[PDB]
């Protein structure tokens, strides 16, 4: 993917 | 765990007319930072997956303008304008908002073909198989569309359940069929204890059941 | 630029523990804004998302239905990323791939997959095939039984690679015993069956066994 959410 | 709801499971297209492909989260995939954390894939057969488009409606680098991506909150839609024969495979769509990153279940994408019949053929077990104490008997249905078929063993006119495996190809990319084979294995002493042996072969494309079998020596 | 190598075992037996390298071609590990993954996929099963690591924090992730056995590390002495899991099972055979991602679309349009590992769990030692003609008892349809064999995988071509048109191999089946078997056919014009001779080559390259066979009727 490109983008993760989780890290922020 | 946020689940991820694939549909349809299989689609069949003909060449040049769109494809959608409809994904739904249990849950909303808005971050707090304004973006929206899913993504498409294609993964071919035998290769690992192809990113295609994030966050919701982004390419990837080298995807072209025929993918495209829609859709908000819970509901998505991978849409191909034109499917051509290098967009077969299996597509997924994955969330990345929360831990652990979760996959919907795929969908199939195949290109619709003519309803072609099997040619049906039985291989007799050689000696050497007889010799090595356990032997395969193989049917195999080659070139027919669509996938779904039926094979009946019989053995000495009796229906036979059980020791028998199916392995199916991958779509064919020149004519877009499908070959299938049915293994019946069974001892050399079971073997040796019965006299005929069929197959039988059920199809769509078939006006009726095909019989192909053999007399043991 | 940047390509993941991947490598490990491909056979481990229950209870033991799977070590797999992700090697960074073309880059550094340490490059912030990447999230590091290990992802697998059972035979014909569809995708898992074991765990992952964020550069830029050192925060490590893992699934909850693995979290106990899973280790997932950076390993900047050998510019790699590497996972482990202690006590598998049969379970746990899949094809494994790492990927990085890019965590902002910033540091990147399109992430990156390794081309992936198969992972076979099993006591079974590595063995190679048995191979038997099958022949027929307008056109016509010959093959070869690919039996026994340990593990995956096996390359089958026919007379010697020069003929490849209507060849359908198919994937194998795993049998009671532990070992794999499978089938290849090709059709032919029966009219060339006196003049042409048909030779299925058998490669299993994890035991160096090469078999070819000469089918006829």
């Amino acid at each position: 993917a490109v983008g993760i959410g989780a890290v922020f | 765990d946020i689940v991820m709801t694939q549909t349809p499971l299989s689609l069949s297209v003909t060449p040049g007319e769109p494809a959608s492909i409809s994904c739904r989260s249990s849950q909303s995939l808005l971050h707090s930072n304004g973006h929206t954390y899913v993504h498409w894939y294609l993964q071919k057969a035998g290769q690992s997956p192809q990113l295609l488009i994030y966050e919701v409606s982004n390419r990837a680098s080298g995807v072209p303008d025929r993918f495209s991506g829609s859709g908000s909150g819970t509901d998505f839609t991978l849409k191909i304008s034109r499917v051509e024969a290098e967009d077969v495979g299996v597509y997924y769509c994955e969330q990345t908002l929360q831990i652990p990153f979760t996959f919907g279940g795929g969908t199939k994408v195949e290109i619709k073909r003519t309803v072609a019949a099997p040619s049906v053929f039985i291989f007799p077990p050689s000696e050497d198989q007889v010799k090595s104490g356990t032997v395969s008997v193989v049917c195999l249905l080659n070139n027919f569309y669509p996938r779904e078929a039926s094979v009946k063993w019989k053995v000495d006119g009796a229906l036979k359940t059980g020791n028998s495996q199916e392995s199916v190809t991958e779509q064919d990319s020149k004519d877009n069929t499908y070959s299938l084979s049915s293994t019946l294995t069974l001892s050399s002493t079971e073997y040796q204890s019965h006299k005929v042996y069929a197959c039988e072969v059920t199809h769509q494309g078939l006006s009726s059941p095909v019989t192909k079998s053999f007399n043991r020596g | 630029q940047v390509q993941l190598q991947e490598s490990g075992p491909g056979v481990v037996k229950p209870s033991e523990t799977l070590s797999l390298t992700c090697g960074v071609s073309g880059g550094t590990i340490s490059s912030s804004h990447f999230y590091w993954s290990w992802i697998r996929q059972p035979p014909g099963k569809g995708l898992e998302w074991i765990g992952g690591l964020y550069i830029n924090d050192e925060r490590i992730n893992y699934n909850p239905s693995l979290e106990s056995r899973v280790t997932i590390s950076k390993d900047t002495s050998q510019n790699q990323f590497a996972l482990k899991l202690t006590s598998v099972t049969a379970a746990d055979t899949a094809v494994y791939y790492c990927v990085r991602e890019p965590v902002i679309a910033a540091a990147g349009t399109v992430d990156v997959w390794g081309r992936g590992v198969l992972v076979t769990v099993s006591s079974a030692s590595t063995k190679g095939p048995s191979v038997f003609p099958l022949a027929p008892s307008s056109t016509a349809a010959l093959g070869c039984l690919v039996k026994d064999y340990f593990p995956e995988p096996v390359t089958v071509s026919w007379n010697s690679g020069s003929l490849t048109s209507g060849v359908h191999t198919f994937p194998a089946v795993l049998q009671s015993s532990g070992l794999y078997s499978l089938s290849s056919v090709v059709t032919v014009p029966s009219s060339s069956l006196g003049t042409q001779t048909y030779v299925c080559n058998v490669n299993h390259k994890p035991s160096n066994t090469k078999v070819d066979k000469r089918v006829e009727i």
